[PDB]
């Protein structure tokens, strides 16, 4: 289940975990082998899965156009380099140790989970009001003296 | 140390006792800064709440 | 009245998790 | 039954050890199992663990204030802290034989029977004569001077 859900959060659904066009990554319903409480973790964890599927989504699509969108899609997949590696190597633990569990797992995107939401909006209100040309170094600037250090 | 010496409940809870404390004055310290509408006053008075609290525990 | 009758150490996994057995659950969840 | 003391002596009452707001912990009556004449033994045992409940009941109601009270009681913990880890061992050594009784179970307080009391006192004019303010560095420090090495 743990490799199942590593792939899960790379943009890959299955059953387990099902997707929705509207909504998001979620759990189906519940799972006799696992606990009843973890089916709540996992919608917490999906939440950041929302995210990278509807980035890689954008950013394939390209979509509005203009060299400005086309870089900005270049740099954008840079900052999403480490959440890519971070994730490989939560394989490479679970490889050597059979003893862990989907809490320590959790525990490991920590960053992640508090970086994706504040640069989300950044990609809506692109989106949702055609910034077309190079009021883009603007947009991405008005929102980069955010108090969140990472950001 | 579960998975891999005996382990019940009596024993985790007062392993954890330097922990449940500092948890509980984040419950007193955040209470501040959740029961607040403008930008600059939820700001400002966050910002001295803690100032307050430090001298308080000083 | 039912009752589940889970064994002992599966309630510290549990409470990790979260992180007279009414009553000394009940105040872990307070935390 | 041991582990059932083992949590009584830690500030957990039960049916066997019954609590009372004004006496202190106590054996309810006689037991057929175990013999008539161990009834003192424990009534002698628990005046240890009275002595644990009503410090650690002290401890977190923090009553009077005063940097100086907040201090004491944090200081009062770490002279507490042996009588923990000395309880802990108690569980380790029945866990390997099975051949041990109540008299090895009292026999291993030894240190803790002769401090608590003398350490009982001290609290007891604090909450009795409102010691408020810097005061408490003599009113401990009269009592510094104490004859009992361990005090």
């Amino acid at each position: 289940m743990i490799h199942e859900l590593l792939l899960a959060l790379s943009g890959y659904p299955g059953s387990i975990f099902t997707w929705n066009k509207r909504s998001g990554l979620q759990v189906s319903q519940d799972f006799p082998f696992l606990h009843p409480s973890e089916t709540s973790v996992l919608n917490r964890l999906c939440r950041l899965g929302t995210d990278y599927i509807r980035f890689t989504e954008f950013i394939e699509q390209y979509t509005l156009h203009g060299i400005y969108l086309r870089a900005f899609c270049t740099g954008l997949d840079s900052v999403l380099q480490p959440y890519r590696q971070a994730l490989l190597d939560l394989e490479q633990e679970f490889l050597g140790d059979p003893h862990l569990s989907i809490s320590h797992v959790n525990y490991f995107l920590d960053q992640f989970q508090l970086l994706f939401p504040s640069v989300m909006v950044v990609v809506e209100q692109i989106k949702s009001q055609k910034i077309h040309g190079c009021q883009i170094l603007e947009t991405v600037y008005k929102h980069s003296c955010g108090g969140l250090p990472p950001v | 140390c579960i998975i891999n010496t005996t382990i019940t409940l009596a024993i985790v809870v007062d392993k954890l006792a330097p922990r449940l404390s500092q948890l509980k004055v984040l419950h007193k310290v955040f209470s501040t800064g959740v029961a607040e509408t403008r930008n600059v006053v939820r700001a400002s008075h966050l910002l001295n709440t803690l100032y307050k609290a430090i001298l308080e525990y000083d | 009245d039912d009752r589940v009758l889970v064994t002992e150490t599966q309630v510290i996994r549990e409470t990790l998790w979260l992180l007279c057995l009414r009553s000394v659950l009940e105040q872990i969840a307070a935390y």
